[PDB]
């Protein structure tokens, strides 16, 4: 449920594995274009690290087919996500998600 | 649009001013989880860039800084000024160098007061506690209101404390300026948002020395300083800000305050040290005193036979100056607490230039010019400046009502005391939220979490002074209004409190007794307790009476009468749940009647012996009242209590009248056994209301006439009837399989124990006729079939331990005393 | 039926009486020992009567004939029997006192005694503290009454409610008449409705329970908060919300005023939509800054809620619900999703309109106290839809 | 336990720096005496240099003390169900009653100028509006005991100490004009409420007395936790010194006032309610003689209680002394028409037999002093 678009070319080569943190930075959208998440606006990248299921699926395995430096657009499906249930006042249930990941380093 | 469009829309402006006030209203009182949402829409760049924004119109830039301190400060802040009127100062060194005055050479008496807020402080406050606002992880595997309680939203501190310092010093140049189009549209608008978001960061600590000093000095640039610019307290300011400048300078006062309350605390750990070596050098010296003196040593040794605050109330018995021959310590250490106590009364302005040159004296000036200037309209404003003003003319007023709350504490229990800190900060924070599941979860772990930390039974003063059996009584009396006549949600949580509190009252007698205090405050809730089961207000009242002689004396009577009336009312109209169960209705409660008569019982019996002042009352009322007797005993058209008692049999054995006819229930009530129950219960009481031996061989009349009026109520045929009455007894048969009888729905030796305490406290065993009718007709068989029962298999049945107590305690004790 | 009754119907308006002389000119003189006279209740407007068959009730003005609604007072029990006195043409002496007199009332053509019926045991239990006052030959030694001083607002309200309660009956069976039997093209076939006086009554009552203004000083400010208090509080026992109720929901089983005019003509449906508008800002009168009244609406809520959509009284049946809200927890403590999706939807389908935000607001916290369930409830059916 | 006990130097740091916090705040702290009341209150009578105009702004806004008392007015008159506890207007009130008392051959000099003096201190607070504070706070606590009516009371005698005419002026003004029988109401809960002599409570003490129990926390010896025995003795007394102050020096028009009240919708005979407060008062009286007859001396506790009844007893007769002096026709034949004359019968009984039994043994001739007095 995960579907990835390149937006700027990585290094191509190193890629993320399991039990390895990537800081990235990221904008959430839902797939109406509402604008509902972006670490940005904090001025703080988001860690987090890979196989440890911290973040939802569509993350784990749309972050994995990145590369260091890669910006891409990463269009969740609902049951790769809070799906049925939905985060409550954020997310309405049955949400397609829309983000734009850049992965800046990899520790 | 632009948003500052809002300053020509006027009906957009009103409408996301309101939708800002929805926003902090469904986020209020410690909704973490609202403010995590709540981030996603007002995220933090929209927050700190509407607080620098210079054209915002007044209610937007209002609402921004309220919803900006509601989604992140609120909570914390609150949490942390719950905890900030207590003063539990650790034994550290960091308190040991603490002292009311900076090292200086203005005098001896005192120096120049330091800058306050400024400074080291060791008192205990929790830790804020915050999570970081990401709606990208992954949805939590654990249901809902078993989860962790959510914590507030992060957001950075030092960036938000340094931008709430810029625009405050901002504001105060430009309200110098006085310019034509102030930020907000007005002076109010520009200065009371930046004075709550900077007070409120005060209030939470956020702000270091220096920060401190630039707040001091913005506040009043020429009282504070160390060693155009016009301060906020000189710059006309409306009645709003006025209000900000009086919250700043409550906190002020408060730090004041606790830096006097920790300043004695140090010097109480120094003189500690003094005091006790120079009482053990004392004692060293005075164990020789034998040869160059005589049998007056009792009077220098009589220090050493005093309880230690006596000796300590002695030790310092040196003031008046015409107590200094009591006193034994030396000139040198009497010089010390004489020397602390004027710097202390120097240091609140008592004794020892229009410049104030103390906080003292500039909030006295400040409020006295503000009162005079104008007629304060705002009584909250008024309130606030006559509250400030008190406070500076009473400083050692202020601390000695202060010192009850203030504690010392070793620095090995720093780490408990912290989380015990924790948890009854989490407790406080439930006063102010409507009572539901995920409420009662952490009610629970809260206490549980108390309960088995060691600082709660090793400090029952600091946990009295905490007020935190008035927190577990509020918020239990809070769930008790709560459908107090219908139903009991969250019992659960009531039992948890209920057996809290009880614990609490059998750590110590003081504990005891400030339960006490609210004995009455408990029994008006204990009306409805009898749906519920296992610790209950009833149950949290009887442990704060059990075993105390001075509160069973200061027991009043209207307690008794409120509970004699609730058993009366227990003894004419059927238990209510138990009727909507499809139970057979007879005409009254023996299962409430039983709970509220070990209340008397426990009221009317101390340490063995019967409580006559107690006793004569209750049983007046009894008698004033005879439907607390039951069905039987009524008189009229009434039946004996042997005929009550076989009765109660019968129906135990003929189910259709003994339950409910559909443990089944885990708690199965069965209405012979709680009959049966019901009448040992009341018979035990009777017992116990019966007078001493002392007093009836003394003579008196109320003990003769109490004793005559027992004898009336309860026939001795009767008493030796139920004695005499079979117990069933654990046989074998159908393959060797146990028959053994279900102790909770049959006859069982407790009923007959209690009848034997009656016969021994009323009537007593006088004569050798009647005590050998009572062996061969109600005591022998039991203790037969208590031997037979003591075989391999039987021996551990619960019918064979019920037989070896009844026998232990009412049966053997009663044979010996009659072995003359 | 008349009883002796303690507790807050002292301070009620069916404990108030009316003493008329059985005369017209100077009825008002000054009350004498054996002077004949009748009592009558102010809000039901019946007169204190002894019956052959139930004994001692109080009847309609047309069944008091003078020999059953007979009464005087007299110092002692004992059988004086002297003679009539002659009435004075004046007020005459002063005779009996306020709170200072004791009492005994004696109905004039039987001789019979006012006293309590003694009530039967076992009725205790029930709690029923009140005891049926009888007309007996001998009564008791405790039978002796004070005569208390009412207040000029009370005696005003006491009369107003009865005026008001007969005027709403007669419109209330005056809208049933018509309740299914559609006129067709014809005459509504009955009795014109009261509109005229219903509108009137209406203002009157809405500038009769209006709040005092906030520019008032504060001691007077709070002297007619309670008076305000004190009469909503009357009318609300004697029964006038129910039937402010009753009024409003037969006036909105129709949907229209030419829905209306259907039933009732054009004539009386063209008032249609001004009444049911005072009728809410009457309801919302009464219960304004009273929690007593505010708590009555714990057990039908929905009844104000399913009302919010009506399109003829939006912001009267708003305010209604705005008042309920902010004075009773009672109230919040029951509110369900069904009620915050209604209060959203009003939103969705009459504008952004700040009022339903302070509904949503008030929802929450009440007297210092959260609604975590409204909060949370608020949260998911408003916030995530950004629309 | 006193010989194997543990000596101070043995006990942890912490436990140590308690017991010293406890005995320090008992003996030093509390034990300093600073006077800032008359200081207080001065600087809050003075208005500042707002009298570089002199305009018809005559109005002449209120000075800090002024706005203080209107506050707590305004505080006193918002319609609630109960009158809550309130620690700032507690310690205002008792820095207001404080301010204005200060105080062998007196000359006349200087006896009228302690008069005078004491006329200018209630002066200074029946010119801003305490007076009319005093009633109002009165008819809000609507009878119910506690120390705000306590601290309201004291306030009222201390303004109204010596009889101060302008005072009762006012207070006699306010009440008339407004016309309200919450005052009224409120005066006859709290002397209903007022407690008289208890012989159970005498000997539940007896008992806890005899016990003698002690602490964990070290040892307690024989804590003196609160008298049981007229508990509200000197609220009582303060009470009735109000009500005395308020006819003080023969005021015929509050005399009356008490008796009846003419303008209000109901009456409350408060002559008639302090008659029925010391029945109450002989009573317990005759019952505390009866307790202690058979016995042949009287011991310290009951000395003490017996004393403390007698004062309250003292108060009360003033009291009525003050109802009906000047005299008041009216407040003579209502106490005339009392149960006063078998609440003297009693206490004629009392007086004699408690004459003769403590005649008996010089120990109690202070108790024999008192009770002479009281007769």
């Amino acid at each position: 449920g995960v579907q990835v678009e390149t937006i700027s070319p990585g290094d191509g080569r190193t890629f993320p594995k399991r039990g390895q943190t990537c800081v990235v930075h990221y904008t959430g959208m839902l797939e109406d274009g509402k604008k509902f998440d972006s670490s940005r606006d904090r001025n703080k990248p988001f860690k987090f690290m890979l196989g440890k299921q911290e973040v939802i699926r569509g993350w784990e395995e749309g972050v994995a087919q990145m590369s260091v430096g890669q910006r891409a657009k990463l269009t969740i499906s609902p049951d790769y996500a809070y799906g049925a249930t939905g985060h409550p006042g954020i997310i309405p249930p049955h949400a397609t998600l829309v983000f734009d990941v850049e992965l800046l380093k990899l520790e | 649009m632009d948003i500052l469009e809002l300053s020509e829309r006027l009906d957009l402006q009103r409408f996301h001013s309101h939708t800002l006030r929805l926003y902090r209203a469904v986020c209020a009182l410690g909704n973490n989880r609202v403010a995590h949402a709540l981030c996603s829409h007002v995220d933090q760049a929209q927050l700190l860039h509407a607080l620098e924004d210079a054209h915002l119109p007044g209610p937007l830039r209002a609402g921004y800084y309220d919803l900006l301190i509601s989604i992140h400060l609120e909570s914390a802040c609150r949490s942390r000024r719950s905890m900030l009127s207590e003063y539990i100062v650790p034994l550290t060194p960091e308190t040991r160098a603490i002292t009311l005055f900076p090292p200086g050479r203005k005098g001896g008496n005192a120096r120049r007061h330091g800058l306050p807020g400024v400074g080291v402080t060791t008192s205990l406050r929790p830790p804020h506690h915050f999570s970081p606002p990401c709606f990208v992880a992954a949805l939590p595997a654990a249901g809902v209101a078993e989860a962790p309680a959510r914590l507030s939203p992060a957001i950075p501190l030092e960036a938000l404390r340094d931008k709430a310092l810029r625009m405050l010093g901002e504001a105060v140049r430009d309200g110098g300026q006085h310019a034509r189009d102030p930020v907000g549209g007005s002076v109010e608008f520009q200065f009371v948002p930046v004075l709550k978001l900077v007070s409120t960061l005060l209030v939470m600590g956020i702000f270091g020395d220096e920060d401190v000093k630039q707040i001091l000095k913005m506040i009043e640039p020429e009282v504070f300083t160390e060693e155009l610019e016009e301060g906020l307290l000189q710059m006309k300011l409306p009645e709003s800000v006025k209000l900000q400048m009086c919250n700043l300078l409550e906190y002020f006062c408060d730090q004041e305050l606790q830096h006097r309350v920790e300043s004695l605390a140090a010097f109480a750990e120094r003189y500690v040290d003094k005091l006790q070596a120079n009482q053990r050098s004392r004692y060293a010296l005075l164990m020789r005193a034998f040869t160059m003196s005589a049998a007056e040593t009792a009077r220098r040794t009589r220090e050493f036979r005093s309880p230690p605050q006596e000796q300590i109330n002695m030790l310092l018995h040196f003031k008046d100056e015409a107590d200094e021959e009591d006193c034994p310590l030396p000139e040198d250490i009497r010089q010390d607490l004489q020397d602390f106590h004027q710097d202390l009364l120097a240091h609140c302005g008592i004794q020892l230039e229009k410049k104030p040159q103390s906080l003292q004296e500039l909030v006295s000036h400040m409020v006295v010019r503000w009162a005079q200037e104008d007629y304060v309209q705002s009584p909250e404003l008024v309130r606030a400046m006559f509250s400030l003003l008190h406070r500076q003319y009473d400083g050692l007023g202020e601390l000695l009502r202060a010192l009850p709350r203030a504690y010392t504490i070793s620095p090995s229990s720093v780490e408990d005391t912290m989380s015990l800190l924790e948890c009854l900060g989490q407790i406080r924070s439930l006063l102010i939220v409507q009572m539901g599941p995920q409420e009662e979860n952490l009610m629970i772990q809260s206490i549980g979490n108390i309960m088995n930390n060691k600082v709660f039974y090793q400090h029952p003063n600091l946990m009295r002074a905490l007020g935190m059996h008035e927190t577990v009584m509020e918020v239990m009396v809070n769930v008790l209004g709560g459908g107090e006549t219908k139903e009991i949600r969250f019992p659960k949580m009531v039992t948890s409190c209920c057996r809290f509190l009880c614990y609490f009252c059998r750590i110590s007698r003081q504990n005891q007794r400030s339960m006490f205090d609210h004995l009455s405050y408990l029994l008006e809730n204990s009306g409805i307790g009898l749906g519920m089961q296992g610790s209950t207000p009833l149950d949290v009242a009887a442990a704060s009476v059990i075993d105390n002689n001075e509160l069973a004396l200061a027991l009043q009577e209207q307690d008794l009468e409120k509970v004699v009336s609730y058993l009366a009312g227990c003894g004419l109209q059927s238990c209510p749940m138990l009727l909507a169960k499809g139970y057979p209705d007879i005409g009254w409660n023996p299962c409430g009647g039983e709970r509220y008569l070990d209340f008397l019982r426990f009221a009317v019996f101390v340490n063995g012996e019967s409580v006559e002042e107690n006793a004569n009352v209750v049983v007046r009322l009894l008698i004033r009242k005879p439907e607390c007797f039951g069905p039987a005993l009524r008189g009229e058209g009434g039946s004996g209590l042997l005929a009550a008692i076989e009765e109660a049999i019968r129906i135990s054995e003929d189910p259709a009248r003994d339950g409910p006819g559909v443990p089944p229930e885990e708690n199965r009530v069965h209405l012979g056994h709680a009959i049966m129950s019901f009448y040992a219960a009341l018979i035990d009481l009777l017992g116990r209301c019966a007078p001493e031996m002392h007093l009836i061989q003394a003579g008196k009349g109320e003990a003769l006439r109490i004793r005559a009026i027992l004898r009336s109520l309860v026939p001795l045929d009767d008493l030796v009837g139920i004695i005499s009455l079979p117990l069933q007894i654990p046989t074998l048969g159908k393959d060797g399989a146990l028959v053994q009888p279900k102790m909770s729905a049959s006859f069982v030796p407790d009923h007959k124990a209690s009848m034997v305490l009656f016969l021994d406290r009323v009537y007593g065993i006088e004569n050798q006729d009647f005590l050998l009718h009572v062996l061969d007709v109600g005591f022998l068989p039991d203790m037969r079939a208590a031997a037979s029962l003591d075989t391999a298999t039987f021996s551990t049945t619960e019918m064979a331990l019920a037989l070896n107590r009844y026998l232990c305690l009412a049966v053997l004790p009663l044979i010996t005393k009659c072995a003359p | 039926l008349v009883y002796y009754e303690g507790g807050a119907v002292c301070t009620h308006a069916r404990s108030l009486w009316r003493l008329e002389p059985l005369r017209i000119s100077w009825s008002g003189s000054h009350l004498r020992w054996g002077q004949p006279l009748r009592i009558r209740h102010v809000t039901t407007g019946r007169y204190l009567a002894l019956t052959e068959d139930q004994g001692l009730v109080v009847v309609d003005a047309c069944k008091a004939h003078t020999k059953a609604t007979s009464f005087c007072f007299r110092v002692s029990k004992e059988k004086l029997d002297t003679a009539p006195k002659r009435d004075v043409e004046g007020m005459g002496p002063p005779e009996i006192k306020y709170g200072e007199s004791l009492c005994f009332v004696q109905h004039v053509a039987s001789g019979l005694w006012l006293t309590y019926a003694a009530p039967d045991p076992k009725a205790l239990r029930l709690g029923v503290l009140k005891k049926k006052a009888i007309l007996h030959q001998e009564g008791h030694m405790d039978d002796a009454l004070f005569l208390t001083r009412c207040q000029q607002e009370e005696s005003q309200a006491a009369r107003m409610i009865h005026s008001t309660a007969g005027l709403y009956n007669q419109f209330i069976k005056g809208l049933d008449s018509f309740s299914g039997k559609p006129r067709g093209s014809g005459p509504p076939a009955g009795p014109a409705l009261p509109i005229e006086a219903v509108i009137l009554s209406l203002q009157d009552l809405i500038g009769y329970f209006e709040p005092p203004s906030e520019e008032l000083q504060h001691e007077e400010k709070q002297s007619k908060l309670r008076s305000l208090r004190n009469r909503q509080s009357l009318f609300q026992e004697e029964g006038m919300l129910s039937l402010v109720l009753n009024c409003i929901d037969r006036l909105n089983v129709y949907t229209t005023a030419a829905h209306f005019a259907e039933y009732a003509g054009e004539e009386a449906a063209e008032s249609w939509k001004e009444i049911v508008n005072l009728l809410y800002e009457l309801l919302a009168s009464l219960i304004r800054g009273n929690r007593a009244n505010c708590a009555l609406f714990s057990t039908n809520l929905d009844w104000v809620v399913s009302k919010l959509d009506r399109l003829e009284a939006s912001s009267g049946i708003l305010e209604v619900l705005y008042c309920v809200l902010i004075e009773s927890p009672e109230v919040l403590n029951i509110i369900q999703e069904n009620h915050i999706k209604s209060i959203i939807s009003l939103l969705d389908k009459h504008g952004r309109n700040h009022k339903v935000l302070d509904v949503l607001c008030s929802l929450c916290v009440c007297n210092g106290v959260a609604v975590r369930s409204n909060q949370d409830l608020i949260t998911e059916n408003l916030l995530p839809g950004r629309e | 336990a006193c010989f194997r006990m543990t000596p101070l130097y043995n006990l942890p740091t912490h436990r140590a720096c308690n017991m010293f916090l406890e005995s320090y705040k008992a003996a030093w702290i509390l034990t300093e005496d600073h006077s800032f009341e008359d200081r207080m209150i001065d600087d809050l009578s003075k208005a500042g240099e707002q009298e570089e105009e002199e305009e018809e702004v005559e109005e002449k806004k209120p000075d800090p003390l002024h706005q203080l008392v209107l506050h707590f007015s305004r505080t006193a008159l918002t319609e609630k169900s109960k009158l809550d506890e309130d620690y700032l207007y507690m310690a205002y009130a008792d820095i207001m009653a404080k301010s204005c008392h200060l105080e062998v051959e007196v000359s006349f000099e200087e006896k009228e100028m302690e008069k005078q003096r004491l006329l200018y201190q209630q002066s200074r607070l029946h010119t801003r509006g305490a007076a009319e504070m005093v009633l109002q706070m009165i008819s809000a606590c609507k009878g119910e005991t506690g120390a705000m009516v306590s601290s309201t009371l004291k306030l009222g005698i201390s303004i109204l100490n010596g009889g101060n005419a302008e005072v009762q002026q006012k207070m006699l003004d306010y009440l008339k004009d407004k016309k309200e029988v919450g005052f009224f109401q409120s005066i006859q809960a709290l002397m209903q409420t007022c407690s008289v002599l208890d012989l159970n409570a005498f000997e539940r003490q007896n008992k806890a007395e005899g016990l003698g129990m002690v602490n964990e926390d070290g040892t307690v010896i024989n804590r003196q936790n609160g008298e049981k025995v007229m508990a509200d003795d000197e609220f009582t007394q303060d009470l009735f010194r109000f009500l005395q102050l308020l006819c003080e020096g023969h005021n015929n028009d509050f005399q009356n006032y008490l008796r009846t009240q003419t303008g209000n919708t109901t009456t409350i005979n408060i002559i008639i309610c302090t008659v029925d407060y010391l029945l109450r008062l002989q009573e317990s009286i005759s019952d505390f003689y009866w307790y202690y007859s058979g016995k042949d001396v009287i011991e310290e506790q009951g000395k003490r209680n017996f004393s403390k009844a007698m004062s309250v007893a003292k108060q009360v007769f003033n009291s009525l002394t003050e109802y009906i002096q000047g005299p008041c026709t009216g407040n003579q034949q209502s106490l005339a028409h009392s149960r006063l004359w078998d609440a003297v019968v009693g206490f004629l009984h009392v007086f004699a037999h408690m004459m003769m039994k403590l005649a008996q043994d010089s120990s109690q001739i202070e108790l024999l002093k008192e009770l002479l007095d009281l007769q």
